[PDB]
């Protein structure tokens, strides 16, 4: 299964290899082993971006 | 928003 | 035990129903029903659409 | 915002 998480708030990165996301957008889960920093795949853009950012979607 | 982790 | 946060705003349309904010924090109280849930919102209780909130870790 | 489920 496929998991798909909402962001709750903008996160503007600071640093290369975050995904950068505004509120509401729906971000594909690839890897979430560490507890804040977790990956994703934001349309043609892929990255490390904080767990408590986001939420499970439907 | 809530804090960002340690990078 | 299990907090929930609003994804968008809620102006209660019916009694019983509990308004909020997008952002605001709600203590869960009772989710027998699927779609609407019970909890707590500071001062206020009532009920609330499951599909306007998502889990609220708290630390 | 979605749209909210009917009422009991």
């Amino acid at each position: 299964e496929t998991k798909f998480v909402q962001a709750l708030f903008d996160f503007n990165p600071q640093e290369s290899g975050e995904l950068a996301f505004k509120r509401g957008d729906v971000i594909t889960l690839i890897n979430k082993d560490d507890p804040n920093w977790w990956e994703g795949q934001l349309n043609n853009r892929r990255g490390i971006f904080p767990s408590n950012y986001v939420c499970p979607y439907n | 928003p809530p804090p960002v982790g340690p990078r």
